[PDB]
């Protein structure tokens, strides 16, 4: 399947399916494929993927916590290189946010 | 391997303490400077192995409020889940 990374896209899959497109694979994943986070060569071991899937803790509360929710994230609109600094994040009921400024702040989208 | 060191004594912010971790670990210019950055920026971005020498640690908590101990926090996360991490109070 084409590559799906950008925020509606991801959103709409995750809101729609449930579940992540499969352009996407979790950190370990990833490192088991021999991605290593400080060569930025995610797209050598992984062509057309993105990491995405893993936990994401909610440390500092901005994103609605409830009990037995937990919370993923995923990077957007990566093609390869370093990482930038977009992400969606999805909960466990599927309330869809986003950041692009490095989590500093959150924008609700479902 | 990568050398991180925190000199607690000259933090008087939480800020502070994200600007200096922001340039001992060679984090991207668009760090966050928050907790979920910097946890993002140790499981996707840092080098390993990483020796952090956080140095003064209690002066550090003074001006941070709760900051410092959050941040020791994550970073042990970090260490927990299999980052190559050696932490230094001192």
């Amino acid at each position: 399947a084409q590559v799906i990374n950008t925020f509606d896209g991801v959103a709409d899959y995750l809101q729609t399916y449930h579940k992540l497109p499969d352009n996407y694979i979790t950190a370990s994943e990833a490192q088991a494929l021999g991605w290593v986070a400080s060569k930025g060569n995610l797209a050598d071991v992984a062509p057309g993927k993105s990491i995405g899937g893993d936990i994401f803790s909610n440390r500092e509360g901005k994103l609605p916590g409830k009990s037995g929710r937990t919370w993923r994230e995923a990077d957007i609109n990566y093609t390869s290189g370093f990482r930038n600094s977009d992400r969606i994040l999805y909960s466990s009921d599927w309330l869809i946010y986003k950041t692009t400024d490095h989590y500093q702040t959150f924008t609700k989208i479902r | 391997m990568k050398k991180a060191v925190i000199n607690g004594e000259q933090i008087r912010s939480i800020s502070d303490l994200h600007q200096t971790l922001k340039k001992e670990l060679a984090l991207p210019e668009y760090y966050g400077e928050n907790l979920a950055a910097l946890w993002d920026c140790l499981t996707g971005w840092v080098e390993y192995p990483l020796v952090l020498e956080w140095r003064q640690f209690e002066q550090s908590k003074q001006l941070t409020e709760n900051g410092a101990e959050s941040v020791l926090q994550v970073f042990r996360e970090a260490k927990a889940e299999g980052c190559d991490i050696t932490i230094i109070l001192s």
